[PDB]
């Protein structure tokens, strides 16, 4: 189990999760909720977020990333979730 | 998307 800091908390919130515990796996399903609430994907080429003016951007430290590559997405949860 | 993301 993991508990994430507050910002990432707080974008999990947004997508529907409830508490401040979860599994990863359950992390990773809300932030995909999340992407699709705040309709981040590009709907012509849908490994694609664009995050740039949302929080999520300002946690990755990107505009955009690819579902292709989510090594930005795994640094921002290893510095955002305690174990 | 979704099919995208469920596959990590």
């Amino acid at each position: 189990q993991v508990r994430p800091k507050l910002p990432l908390l707080k974008i999990l919130h947004a997508a529907g999760a409830q508490g401040e515990m979860f599994t990863v796996k359950e992390v990773m399903h809300y932030l995909g909720q999340y992407i699709m609430v705040k309709q981040l994907y590009d709907q012509q080429e849908q490994h694609m977020v664009y995050c740039g003016g949302d929080l999520l951007g300002e946690l990755l430290g990107r505009q955009s990333f690819s579902v292709k590559d989510p090594s930005p997405l795994y640094d921002m949860l290893r510095k955002n979730l305690v174990t | 998307f979704m099919a995208f993301w469920e596959a990590l």
